[PDB]
């Protein structure tokens, strides 16, 4: 059949796109994502640069 | 042309891991080698904390890794973390190695 | 008439100079997060009430 | 609106994503040392020196 | 030039490994030229005195000093031929130059 | 010039100009192709060449007449041109076409080789016309599944089930008095036009069209029709734009001048004050590309078009131009924006003083059956003088910046990119 | 990287001035007999580095005449030195043939890449 | 790596004998609906691999109208597998449709390489 008619897209279509409600719950997912990532990615940093601080038979002998 | 194209060094990382072309149709068993990757920096990264503490003598070598373990700020992390992930390295592996023997990955031209 | 640049102009310094203290400083926005859990600089690590 | 100042920049984000980590980790371990203190409240060394101050 | 800046961070990190090496002997060498080095960065302005006993481990060149010195001396050799291959990289995309200062492109031996 | 409008029942429009050696007088209706239905996609495109079929046409070539037809989206136009001094049977000629005996021309014979005529101009242009078929693919993924997204010859599978009874039925529906604006341009003079036709007591339906339920929505989407047998890769990409009446009609034109249309075989055309053009000259990424804005009653569409034969770098020219695009929100210089007032005026200066009376009169027709009156030339050039720097970075902040996009696309297209990789492209984010 | 419109810029000042041009060309003259690129068979001109675009420019526009014998003095130089040899006395470049044969094609290139750069980066008048 | 030329050796041993092609033949067409591909919309010469010469050369050879229909087979195969559903049962591929297509192009490659095999390995007769 014709190239001009689209086949039908109705099972998988918002009723209401609102330009910003397909763009305020996709990209806050995609914040908290990155704000955990971060928080997590710092907490293992500090935990292996704290190894390397005085143990705790050292800080006795002080 | 984009910069990522035509700098020597990151045209390599452009060709593998951003414009590479892959099959549509690959499924979750082809996430296996991208874990075996991050397996082994666990484990290098690790052991490189662990050897500033550790002691390679017969008499010394047992009270060492004890001594991670108990006095060092961190050191059952370290440890523990090291021993499990050799165990979840291997387990990685098994799969990745029956997964290519599934789908023919042997085969030329491979 | 023209316009003072070596091949980045005050055109985009001071278009970009709201942006280059603002992203220019998105990474000590990072030193909120990226200095603590050491003993380094407790004066400015717990002083906020949330903290 | 909503879009164009939460995260139209990404120097909005960054540094709001960065800004608000900081802020989470002090508020997500007082919350997690609170629950886990009260659950075993009776067994920790702080409840038997308050028995034993006679 | 980027292969003239590559060059420049190899530099630094072949004077790091010669330094650690040298303190993996002990001698009386060894131990007072640690102390002066590692001293120099207290003068830092606030964060002096916490990056000197994090590199010591302790208040002094002791133990944890000597035993993480050598295993951080067996690691960055290992970063320098990294270094070589980038390096390597850089000098495949132009070739080298000639005592003339002119153009090659005219008479080439392999 | 100046214009003059009326309503005697019949709406008359006049463009007088003593300078012409011809005159024009026609109809021009408020229906086209987005008033039709699938089902009768193309039966505008057939009364257009019964018009000018061949037994008509030699009824009027034997008093010094010619005639023209043109359809669009929104309107369709049927002309007659004629010396200065015989304006008079110009309109008999078409009392007898619309007003009276538009049955004639329906015979049998007249329609079945009409039909076979418009059957092989469509086939002819969906094989060998690939910049705008791949316009029109554009239109009709963009608006789907309503009225603006029908093409305006038709398609080959809907044209072969007319018959005389669709034309008929359409006319009975559209060409309505409430519905039509009489139109004269070049050397006529307005109160000579009106006395003519009060003078024979005209009236060609009443009114009252249809209703037209849905309205226009743009939707983001994409479609490709692949053909490696082809030489270049054809493509076209828009974000929704403006329609008429609109406060920002000026300012998204306007826009559109800044970036401007290139031909790389044309010396002159290489050294266009365009910062793109410092990325595209390197490689030579494209052998042309148009910037468009268009306009409708109830949506619009602003974007590019272009054609090349480096089929390895697709990637690069659709990258470096949208990064362009994000500077009219954030870096945008005075410099360009004084520019593109200079051409715009020019543009719009040889469109409407062209010397074809033709063109004038589907232009003014069209113009008051949508706001009623016609803007003059002069007032249009102050509005155009009156933009300002931060005007273009507010309108393109709403339009441009994060928004969804419509691409086609047609040839040797293996090398263009899904969606997402070229959603993410219109924001900036290293910002 | 300094310009060649700034070297003749100077330089056309101190030739014009009479009592500058007689302490400072002298001095350029035994400086040019010590450097020795005119024993190895070369003119100055081939010894400016040409990996930047302004010098291709000016090489594409050189007449083949000019570059075919260009090809010929740049190998002949570079196999002297594999050899660790000088040419012969009769075979050395002379004063009377060391002439700029190509600053006048550079001074162009660069005319133009300069007014393009201030076309570039223009504010209006108005 | 078994040639096509052994595989149609053996099977029509099979089929032309009247005991033998009895027990197996209902064997095989069970094996072959069990296998799925006919639900994916393919045929089964769409399963050769075809990374080697001889598959090379039968594709060049293969009709323009048959190669078209070919490639639409395997994208819309690739596309039902990523969705992790099967066709419509009116889209499914038939046994009648299910033909060897390509089966003749192969053979008569295999036949030509072994003929030069043969004469580049030749000793004579003298
Ligand atoms: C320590 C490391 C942990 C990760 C290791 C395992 C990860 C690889 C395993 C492969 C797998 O995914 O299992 C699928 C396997 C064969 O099936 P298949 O390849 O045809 O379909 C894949 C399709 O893409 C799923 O993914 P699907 O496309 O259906 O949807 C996405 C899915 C995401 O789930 C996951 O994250 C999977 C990792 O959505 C959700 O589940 C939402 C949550 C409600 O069928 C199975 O379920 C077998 C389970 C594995 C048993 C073998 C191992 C035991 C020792
Ligand atoms: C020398 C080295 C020897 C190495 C041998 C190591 C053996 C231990 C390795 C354990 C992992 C083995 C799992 C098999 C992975 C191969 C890929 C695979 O089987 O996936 C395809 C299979 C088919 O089912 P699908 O619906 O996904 O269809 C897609 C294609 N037909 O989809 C499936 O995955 C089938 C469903 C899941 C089966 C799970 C059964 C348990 C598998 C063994 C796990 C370990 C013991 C419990
Ligand atoms: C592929 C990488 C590695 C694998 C598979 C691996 C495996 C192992 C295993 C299985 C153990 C014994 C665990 C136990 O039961 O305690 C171990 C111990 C150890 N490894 Fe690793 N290792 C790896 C990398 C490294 C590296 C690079 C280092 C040094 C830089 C290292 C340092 C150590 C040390 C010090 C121990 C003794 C302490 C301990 O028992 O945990 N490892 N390794
Ligand atoms: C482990 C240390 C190094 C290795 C193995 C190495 C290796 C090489 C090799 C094989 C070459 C090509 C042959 C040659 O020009 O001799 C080269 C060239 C070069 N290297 Fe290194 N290099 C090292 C350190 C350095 C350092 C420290 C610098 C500068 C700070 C440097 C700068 C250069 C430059 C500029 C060239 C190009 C010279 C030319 O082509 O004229 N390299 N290097
Ligand atoms: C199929 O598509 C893919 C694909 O999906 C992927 C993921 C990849 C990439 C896959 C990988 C597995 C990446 C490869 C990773 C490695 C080879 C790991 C090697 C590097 C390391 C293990 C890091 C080594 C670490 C160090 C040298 C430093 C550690 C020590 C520290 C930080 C201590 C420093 C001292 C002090 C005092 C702070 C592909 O190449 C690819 O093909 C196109
Ligand atoms: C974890 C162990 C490390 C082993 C991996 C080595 C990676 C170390 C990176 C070293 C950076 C070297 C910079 C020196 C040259 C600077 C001059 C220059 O212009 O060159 C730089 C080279 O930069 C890089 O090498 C980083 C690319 C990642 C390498 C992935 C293989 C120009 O390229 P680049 O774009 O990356 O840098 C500017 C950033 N906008």
């Amino acid at each position: 059949k014709s190239t001009y008619r689209t086949p039908n897209f109705d099972d998988v279509l918002k009723e209401n796109n609102d330009a910003d409600k397909g763009r305020s719950y996709a990209y806050f997912m995609v914040g908290a994502m990155g704000l955990l990532s971060s928080a997590g990615a710092k907490s293992t940093v500090e935990t292996f640069i704290s190894s390397m601080t005085a143990t705790a038979d050292v800080l006795a002998m002080a | 042309m984009a910069f990522r194209k035509s700098n020597v060094y990151l045209s390599l990382v452009n060709s593998y891991i951003i414009d590479s072309p892959q099959p549509s149709s690959i499924n979750y068993w082809w996430n296996m080698g991208s874990l075996l990757g991050l397996c082994l920096v666990i484990q290098i990264v690790t052991g490189i904390f662990m050897a500033m503490h550790y002691s390679s003598n017969i008499e010394l070598a047992f009270s060492s890794v004890e001594h991670i373990m108990r006095d060092v700020h961190n050191g059952y992390i370290l440890r523990y973390l090291h021993a499990n992930g050799a165990s979840f390295f291997f387990m990685v592996m098994f799969m990745h190695m029956a997964k290519g023997l599934y789908y023919g990955s042997y085969r030329s031209p491979r | 008439t023209g316009l003072h640049f070596g091949r980045l102009s005050l055109r985009s310094l001071t278009a970009y100079a709201p942006n280059l203290m603002l992203w220019g400083g998105a990474s000590m926005l990072g030193l909120f997060v990226f200095t603590e859990g050491w003993p380094k600089f407790q004066d400015t690590l717990y002083k906020k009430i949330p903290l | 609106s909503l879009y164009k100042t939460f995260f139209k920049r990404n120097a909005v984000f960054v540094g709001t994503i960065f800004a608000g980590a900081f802020v989470f980790q002090t508020v997500f371990d007082t919350a997690i040392t609170s629950w886990y203190e009260n659950h075993n409240k009776g067994k920790l060394w702080k409840d038997v020196k308050a028995r034993i101050a006679a | 030039v980027t292969l003239w800046n590559v060059g420049v961070i190899i530099f630094i990190l072949t004077i790091a490994t010669a330094f650690l090496g040298y303190c993996c002997v002990y001698g009386q060498m060894s131990h007072w030229g640690a102390t002066v080095i590692t001293n120099l960065f207290s003068a830092i302005p606030f964060v002096g005195n916490d990056i000197v006993s994090w590199l010591w481990g302790g208040f002094s060149v002791s133990n944890p000093t000597i035993q993480r010195f050598f295993a951080l001396h067996y690691l960055v050799p290992f970063i320098i031929a990294a270094m070589v291959i980038m390096h390597l990289m850089a000098l495949h995309i132009h070739g080298s130059s000639n005592p003339l200062g002119i153009t090659g492109n005219l008479d080439r031996i392999p | 010039a100046e214009v003059t409008q009326l309503s005697n029942g019949i709406v008359v429009a006049t463009e007088h100009n003593p300078s012409a050696h011809t005159a024009s007088v026609g109809v021009v209706f408020g229906s086209g192709a987005a008033n039709e239905n699938p089902y009768n996609n193309g039966v505008s495109n057939l009364w257009k060449n019964i018009f000018l079929s061949k037994e008509n046409s030699a009824v009027a070539a034997k008093e010094g007449l010619a005639l023209s037809s043109n359809i669009s989206r929104d309107f369709q136009s049927y002309i007659v041109s004629s010396l200065p001094g015989s304006t008079d049977k110009s309109l008999d000629f078409l009392n007898q076409s619309f007003i009276q005996q538009k049955a004639n021309l329906l015979s049998s014979s007249n329609f079945e080789a009409t039909k076979k005529s418009v059957l092989k101009q469509v086939q002819d242009f969906e094989e060998n016309d690939h910049p705008n078929r791949v316009l029109e693919h554009l239109h009709s993924t963009a608006f789907q599944n309503t009225p603006l997204s029908l093409p305006t010859r038709g398609t080959l599978e809907s044209l072969e089930n007319l018959v005389v009874a669709d034309l008929e039925s359409f006319a009975n529906n559209h060409f309505l008095n409430s519905n039509a604006v009489v139109v004269g341009t070049g050397n006529i003079k307005h109160e000579d036009l009106v006395n003519s036709i009060e003078s024979k007591n005209l009236s060609l339906q009443t009114g009252t069209k249809p209703v037209l339920k849905k309205k226009a929505a743009f939707l983001g989407s994409e479609v490709r029709l692949r053909d490696d047998t082809l030489p270049k890769a054809w493509i076209s990409l828009a974000v929704e734009g403006e329609p008429v009446n609109s406060p920002n009609y000026f300012v998204a034109k306007l826009a559109a001048q800044i970036f401007g249309s290139y031909n790389a075989f044309e010396p002159a055309s290489r050294l266009q004050g365009i910062k793109l053009l410092d990325n595209i000259q390197e490689y030579q990424l494209c052998d042309n590309f148009n910037h468009f804005s268009l306009s409708y009653k109830d949506s619009g569409l602003w974007g590019f078009s272009t054609a090349t034969r480096n089929v390895t770098m697709i990637d690069d020219l659709i990258h470096f131009t949208l990064k362009q695009w994000n500077r009219l929100t954030i870096s945008v210089t005075d410099t360009e924006v004084e520019r593109a007032k200079s051409l715009l005026k020019l543009q719009l200066g040889q469109l409407y003083e062209s010397g074809n009376p033709v063109n004038d009169a589907n232009l003014l027709g069209a113009e008051v059956l949508i706001k009623g009156s016609k803007l003059s030339l002069g007032e249009a050039f102050k509005k155009i003088d009156a933009i300002t720097v931060k005007d273009v970075k507010a309108w393109a902040g709403k339009r441009l910046w994060d928004q969804d996009i419509a691409i086609a696309g047609t040839g040797q297209i293996e090398g263009l990119l899904d969606y997402m990789r070229i959603r993410s492209d219109m924001s900036m984010m290293r910002w | 990287p300094q310009s060649f419109t700034s070297i003749a810029r100077i330089g056309d000042y101190i030739l014009k001035s009479p009592v500058l041009s007689k302490l400072c060309v002298p001095v350029a003259n035994q400086f040019i007999n010590l450097a020795g690129y005119k024993k190895l068979g070369l003119k100055f001109d081939d010894l400016i580095a040409e990996e930047n675009p302004i010098m291709q420019t000016a090489l594409r526009r050189l007449p083949e005449d000019e570059s075919y014998a260009r090809a010929y003095r740049i190998i002949r130089a570079h196999q002297t030195e594999l050899t660790h040899h000088l040419l012969p006395r009769n075979e050395w470049i002379k004063a009377q043939e060391d002439v700029p044969y190509l600053l006048p094609y550079i001074l162009e290139a660069e005319a133009a890449a300069k007014e393009k750069d201030e076309l570039d980066n223009i504010e209006v008048s108005k």
